[PDB]
Formats: C-alpha cells, structure tokens, sequence
C-alpha cells in the first residue's frame, strides 16, 4: 500500500518558473483523486478527456505532473487550442489532451513586498512551441535584420522578463500555482490505478 | 516607411455611436499588439484599450469600459475602435499606437504614432457668431497704446477666422483660443494694441469669417 | 490604479542648460517606465524606454536613470527643438497612466503686464446678456491671478479665462477673462473691478469703472 | 526599516531538554525566513528556510513554526553538537537583514568567581605604560560585571574584557579584565581595587591592593 | 555538491583598495545569483552585498554604497568584490554565498558556503611581542592555591603562542583571547593556577612564539 506522492508536488515550498515548468514522473502507487477533489482549496479544477467525477478506478501507465506559476489571467492560457504568451512561448498543451489542471491564488506566499522578479517568462522566440516542450535558452532575440552580435541594444532583446508580483496587485496581477497531471496510457502493466 | 492613418471623426450627439478606423503600412501588422490613446482638450493623455496580435486578449480601461470595443483586421490592415453611448467627456482626439510585442500586457512603449483624429459628442446645432465691440477707452486719450478689438460670442462649431483691415494689420493682433460656454457654444476674443493719436484718423474694422455656416461679419470698432 | 507624479509641473530654462524631470510611483515597477515629448498640435514622440534606453533617431543629450519607484530624465545641453511637454509612462500592468506633465518654456526677463477693461457694449445690454472683459498683455511668466469685484463682492464661477501660447518674437504671454451676467443681474450694481496680480509689479493692481 | 529582533539574546540548557528561540520581524514578511546554525570558527549552516521546512542533512528534532512577524525555533533533543549561535534572516526586502543571535550554553551548578589581582612589574614601568589586571577564575553563569575603583572613584571607558569559551571538563568561565594607563598617571594614586556582583556571590566581591 | 573558493584577503592600509574573488565549481554559474556577506571578528553576520546572475542588477547595502563594486564573469566562472575606500570597520570575514534553487535576479536564501577570507585594515607595522610577569601572589592563606601569569602585549599582526614549559604544565592553564587596542596593536594574558606550597620551589616560564616577526622570547615568573 504505497501512497502515490502528490504532498510533494502540491505542498512544495518553492515552484518554478513558467518557461522552467518542474516535471515528476509518477508510478507505482495508489492515488486517492477524491481527496484532491473535495478540498474545496483549488480555485480552478477542470479536466480534459476523463470525468472528475470519482473516475479513480482507472488505471494509468504513469502520471506527469507539471508546476509552474503565472498570473491569473493567463490561467485561461492553460488548454487546449489557446493562443498568448504561455501557450506559445512558454507552455503548450497539445489539443488531444488527456489529464486534469489545477491552479490556486499564492498571494500569500509567491508575493514579496517590494516585488518578486525570480518569477519569469520567455517573451521572444522564432516559432511557437511545440506541446510538452522546454525551452531555456539565453539567446539574445534579432527583432529587426540587424545582428546583435551577442549584446543588447536597439533591436535585440533579452528574450525573458520578470513578473512583478506584490500584495497590492489586482488578482489578474497577483500569483498562480498551477499544476497539471498528464495520464499516459500505452500498452504497458500501468501499475497506478488507485482504487 | 511605418506608419499610421486615422479616419471616422466627427460630430455626435451625445447617446450616439461612433466607429474609427487606423491603417498601418510599412511594417508586419501581425506581429504587434496595438493600442488606443486619447487626448481631450486643454488635457493629458490617457489610455483607452490594447488588442493583442490575434484578438484574444482584450483590455479597457474604468471609464471607457462596457461602452466601447476594440477590433482589428489584420488582411486589411487595420484597426477599429467603436463607440456605443458616447458621453458628453469622450470629446477629445484619438490616436492607434503600435507595441514592441506581440501582446502588450507588460513592459513596452509605443513607438509609432498616429496623426490623430477629432471625435466631439454634443448636442448643439450649426448657429453663427456674434461680434461685438470693444472702445479702447473714451477716456481723452491719456496713454499711447490703446488696446482694442472684437468679442465673438455664441458660435458652433470651431473654428472662425479673425482678421483685420483684411489682413493690413498683423502687428500687435492677440486672438486668444475658444472657450466652451455652458450653453454648449464657444466664445473667442481679438484683441490689437495701436498708439492713441491714430483713434480719431484711422478706421479699424474685424473681419469674423465662420464657414460651416456661411456667415462672414465686417463690425467695426470706434470710439 | 498607480498614480504617477511629475516634478516639477513647468520648468523655465535657457539654451545650452541642464534639465532635470523627476517622476515617481505609487507603487515599484522595476524597469517598466517610459518617457515620451510631445509638441503643441502634433502626435507624442518616444524618447526613452524600459528606464534607461535611447530611441533610435533620438539625439545623444537625453538620458534617462532610475529603478523602482523614482526616476529621472536628463538634458544635457538644451536646444531650440526640445522646449516640449513631457510625460511618463508606466508599463507595468493594466489600467496605463501617464503622468500629469511638465512644460519647457523659453526663458526671458519679467514682465509687468498692462491691464485693461473693457465694459459691455449697448447691443449686448439690448439682448439680456452682459459681458465685461479685463485683458492682460506683456506678462512673462504665466504664472498671473485674475479677481473680480462688483462692490467689494469676490465671485467665482462665472467667469472663464484665455492665454496665448509664447510668443517667438519677444516671449510674452496675453490674458483674457469674460464675466457674464444677465440684463437684470448688470443694474443692480453700480461699480466694478478687475484686480490683477503677477510677480512683475509692486502690489495688485486694479482697474474698475462705474455703470454710464 | 526591516529590522528583526531575537530572543533571548542567550539561554542555558542540559542534554535532554528543549529550547526555544523567538524571533519578530518589524513589518510582515509572509513566510520569507531563514534559520542558520553557526560555531565557533567555522562557516555558518543552514537549518531552516521557507518558515519550518527542514534541510536534508540537519536532524529531525529542529523544527520552525510561525508567520508574518512571530517566528519560532525549537530544539526538541538537545544533544553535546547543539552549542552554538543562532540566526534568523528575512529575504523579502532590500537590503536583506539578519538577527542578533542566540547563545546556547551549557546548564551547570553556579559557581562562585575566584578573583585575584595583580600590579603592573617593575620591568613595564620602565616603558611607559601600566596594566592592572582583575582575574575572575572558575564561575557561572556569564554575567560578571566587574567594574575598577581609583580611590573609591568609578572608571569608565579605561579597560577592555575578554572571556574564554566554556570549559571542556567543568563547563565553567573565566575572565581578565585589564586596566591600561600612562605610568606617569599610575603615580597620582595610590590604592587600586577590582569589584565583582555575581549570582553566585552574597555581596559583591573587592579585590584590591596598593602601590607598592 | 558544488564547491566556492575565496581569495585576495589580506592586510592594506585605510583610503586603499582590494578585490576579492570567489570561484565556483560544479554548476551553472549565470542561473545563480551571488551575494557576499561578512562576520565582524567578534560580532554578527550581516549582508553586504548581491549580483542577479548576469549583471544587469547590482545590490548594495546602507554602508557599502558608493565604495563596494560587485561583478562577475560567466565565462571564467569567477565573481569579484572591489573595495574602495576602506576603513577600520571593514575589517571582517567575508563570504561567499548562493542558495541551492535557480534565483536568477534575487538572491533569497543562502544554502552554500565558501572558506572565507579574513581582510584586516590597520596601519600598522610588523612588531615583535612584549612579555612582561605577573607575580603569583604574597599570602598563602587563603585556600593553599595561587595563580601566576604572563602578559603579552604590542604584537602585529596576529597570533602569538604561549605553551608554559613546552606543553609539559597544563593544568589550570588559561590562554585569554587577543583583544584589539585603541592603538591598532594586540593584547594576550596567560595566567595558571597552581598550589601555594611550590611557590618558591618548583620553577616554570613563559614561552611565546610569534612567526611573523619571528621572535622566540622565554620569561621568568617569581614572587
Ligand atoms: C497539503 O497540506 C494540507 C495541510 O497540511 C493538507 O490538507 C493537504 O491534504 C495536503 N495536500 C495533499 C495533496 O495531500
């Protein structure tokens, strides 16, 4: 009777940046989803593909679960066929998918008087993401058809920049803990079923 | 090269709607977000609305929410802003504003500007002016420089054009910007500073020309 | 909201000098401050971004420094084209505010301005309406306070006044105020005065005219 | 402007027992603390960050409780390697603060201070300079407090202290305190005295002697 | 699991300069923001300064400002700490922190610490320690125990030892810490307890070493 480990992940102390999204495998254990889905904690709960509605009797090949943090109005961002900032350059989500996102207000703790800027975003890229990709690239960005020769100036941008998050912000500007578990089912043993 | 075009201004009635448009030619219009500006008379600038590259991320302003909306097609090229239920303080000159980015939720700076276009919302009709004059002193001279001019009063819309001794006179002429009265009707002064000894000899007239009512005044002044 | 402030609101400078605007926030917006000039009847232009950036096209004597919740522009050397009004901007979250502004102006001498009154004429006084006018000429700087008096009686409210934009011979400025009252609020005064001060003469001076 | 306050500024304790440290912050800092370990002549360690979270290697009876402004740090075992000097830092705002510190001793019997004192040689007279020295032998707690009498006379600001760390056999202080003054100044008086206030002692303790 | 090394500690007279530098080993050097802070000799930590893993932000403390410069280097993997203007109260041990997570523009949590090197600012000179008695005592009546002592005095710099016959008699010896003059020199006591009745029948000395002036000086005790 292992219990699959979702305190690490949902009660993590620190989480990653959105352009640096934190991945953790998961597999052989049992996962209680009722608990998850009775806490009547999570501002945004919705899921893709299965039923929220007491679906743990199914099992799973393996469970992907993906941390970051963003603002709240690019939680909307977060599924498939949307277009901006996330799902372009910083993380994409195919339209087929199949798996569950949550995401809670962090106000309270992401927050720091005087600003967060730990926080980032990549904001230029050459092309959009493919889904489930990871890029973390310092690259400078040509904007115009001058090269910049590995320095910043006119024309050529950092390609990250920084969330301000303070207490005073609005809740569109104020911090987002998502997490999104991703089920994979393949022609495998698919040891985690979770009664 | 880049730029912007403003087009679909006018005169409104309050309660009325409006539509303006902003082409853009020289750069990739899909590539950048752009926003809306605007600037009333006599006051600073605030912002009004951002599109994104797509049309999918959408922000107004506390003023101007619910009542105005923000569009862009990006095959034409342009970018349209419309106005439902335009108010007595949404007069004012509007300018289309391109970003650095893609999105323009934070960090940019509008580079390229529009020339800007005028949107005035007011219940008045066309009426023309009325000029009055102004005696310097009637007071025995007792000086050397005597000011003295014409009162254009009650009149819409802006502008009219005073000049006088049609056109001989420039030196020392004052015409002082239109004021909006509370009636809804404008009211400007000119004003001319001329030596004393020439009240009596030379004769100064105003010539008040108002064209979109057809109204051309010639009042003289005298002691 | 943040709330931006500009210091000072006007500034009087000369040709070849330094200028110093200060703007601040209500609230830290790290690096997200942009600094724009605009010029009377013509679109605003962008002078410095993202705190401290110069635009391409953008003369070397401007400059720009500053993090978090203060920031200053600077010129270095003053020209004719840069007497302007200019504006900050933050970009850090939406609803965007500028900033108030602070004029440039051409700086001269003072100037004592000459007042003059002029009394309604009798084709108003047959049409309901009175209108008094007290004109200002020749003053520098714009800086002038305007009272008017029927009977020692201070009023506010009916009355507007008008300035002219400097002038480029001389740099003067021309004032105008209009009080308007009705026919039968007119005789039920006998006197009235403009009463004029500016930081150009030794106390306020007043002109004032009895009815006929 | 972020100032943070430790308490107590020291604290005695026996293996077995349980100590804790309180530590405020002067506006709210949410869970943005730190608490290191540090001993003598070496470089500090970390025990907790966040607010309670625990460091992989550090033993599982430290533990950290609070938020906003009180904050608490509790050793639950004590064991022979948990002597040392405590702090707790804030990382919310610039520029990043630490605390005072705290002191963990070992508990013990009081001890009464043995005092002597000793004249300054003939052979330093020559040179110019005299040092007085009051030695307190073989005591607890810490607190000593001794002060220098000339005459009967109160001195203030002429000696410097220094103390040695806690015994490895008896956990018991010691103490020098030296008095430092011009050989010519040595002259002008001619009876010297140390005192010392003790818990340990009933009434204070004199120690004194006279030129020669 | 990584490794930071310190160096360019040293002695330098007050109004001069230095430059620390810090060398680490095992990660990626630009993800990682850097901070010093440094330990007064006998006092607390306290912060002093931070770099944000590129250089673009620079933090600085209330009492460093405009004297301490932070910078770094990703391709050598070094950062440095130029000093200027230094004073006796910066003389401390400084260190060279980083915390375990990625922090790219704010230090927050110091997990990894360097050796440390110690920057000593005085204006003194090279000097030789004095050794001066403390006789034992006159009255054997108290409790048959006496204590005797050595006194050094006006060294630089720092250490000297004290063994009282050549690690032979340790019992009740007690070796005070150094103390810093208002002069800029040291000060050390070595006092011993020893029975009251070998006063004037056993025999011990004194013995200090000090290496950087290289002086050997032994020093009789007798009552
Ligand atoms: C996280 O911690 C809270 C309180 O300690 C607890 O109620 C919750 O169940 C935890 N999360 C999970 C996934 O167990």
């Amino acid at each position: 009777t292992n219990l699959c480990p979702f305190g690490e992940v949902f009660n993590a102390t620190r989480f990653a940046s959105v352009y640096a999204w934190n991945r953790k495998r998961i597999s052989n254990c049992v996962a209680d989803y009722s608990v998850l889905y009775n806490s009547a904690s999570f501002s945004t709960f919705k899921c893709y593909g299965v039923s929220p509605t007491k679906l743990n009797d199914l099992c799973f090949t393996n469970v992907y679960a993906d941390s970051f943090v963003i603002r709240g109005d690019e939680v909307r961002q977060i599924a498939p066929g949307q277009t901006g900032k996330i799902a372009d350059y910083n993380y994409k989500l195919p339209d087929d998918f199949t798996g569950c996102v949550i995401a809670w207000n962090s106000n309270n703790l992401d927050s720091k008087v005087g600003g967060n800027y730990n926080y980032l975003y990549r904001l230029f890229r050459k092309s959009n993401l493919k889904p489930f990709e990871r890029d973390i690239s310092t690259e400078i960005y040509q904007a115009g058809s001058t090269p910049c020769n590995g320095v910043e100036g006119f024309n050529c941008y950092f390609p990250l920049q920084s969330y301000g998050f303070q207490p005073t912000n609005g809740v569109g500007y104020q911090p987002y803990r998502v997490v999104v578990l991703s089920f994979e089912l393949l022609h495998a043993p698919a040891t985690v079923c979770g009664p | 090269q880049v730029q912007l075009v403003e087009s679909g201004g006018g005169l409104v009635q309050p309660g009325g709607s409006l539509r303006l448009s902003c082409a853009a030619s020289g750069f990739t219009f899909s590539s950048y977000g752009m926003h809306w500006v605007r600037q009333a008379p006599g006051k600073g600038l605030e912002w009004v609305a951002v599109i994104s590259y797509d049309g999918s991320d959408k922000y107004y302003a506390d003023s101007v929410k619910g009542r105005f909306t923000i569009s862009r097609d990006n095959s034409k090229n342009t970018l349209y802003l419309q106005m439902n239920s335009l108010r007595a303080e949404d007069t004012a000159v509007y300018y289309c504003a391109r970003d650095r980015d893609r999105f323009g939720d934070q960090g940019g700076w509008f580079d390229p500007w529009g020339q800007g276009t005028l949107v005035t919302v007011s219940s008045a009709s066309t009426k023309g002016p009325s000029v009055f004059p102004l005696a310097p002193s009637s007071k025995s001279t007792s000086g050397g420089t005597a000011a003295l001019g014409c009162l254009v009063k009650d009149y819409f819309p802006e502008p009219v054009t005073v000049s006088w001794n049609s056109g001989a006179l420039t030196s020392g002429v004052h015409t002082f910007p239109a004021v909006l009265q509370s009636s809804g009707l404008y009211s400007l002064s000119s004003v001319v500073t001329v030596p004393s000894s020439s009240l009596g000899t030379q004769t100064y007239i105003c010539n008040v020309n108002h064209k979109p009512s057809n109204t051309k005044v010639d009042k003289r002044v005298e002691p | 909201d943040i709330q931006m402030t500009q210091s000072p609101s006007s500034l009087s400078a000369s040709v070849g000098d330094r200028v110093t605007i200060t703007c601040r926030a209500s609230q830290s917006i790290s690096s997200y401050l942009n600094w724009y000039q605009q010029k009377p009847g013509k679109a605003p232009k962008l002078l410095i971004y993202a705190a401290s950036s110069l635009q391409s096209g953008v003369p070397s004597r401007f400059s720009g420094s500053g993090s978090g919740t203060d920031f200053t522009l600077t010129i270095s050397s003053l020209q004719p084209e840069d007497f302007a009004t200019y504006y900050c901007q933050q970009s850090y979250s939406t609803p965007f505010t500028f900033g108030p502004g602070t004029k440039v102006d051409i700086k001269r001498t003072v100037a004592a301005p000459s007042v003059f009154i002029f009394p309604p004429s009798d084709e108003q006084l047959k049409s309901g309406t009175a209108s008094v006018v007290c004109l200002l000429n020749n003053f520098y700087p714009r800086e002038a306070k305007v009272q008017w008096k029927v009977d020692n009686a201070l009023q506010s409210g009916n009355s507007q006044e008008s300035v002219t934009e400097q002038d480029s011979k001389d740099s003067t400025y021309s004032l105008s105020s209009t009080l308007t009252l009705s026919k039968a609020d007119y005789e039920k005064h006998k006197v009235y005065a403009c009463e004029v001060t500016h930081q150009g003469l030794s106390s306020p001076v007043t002109k004032s005219f009895n009815r006929g």
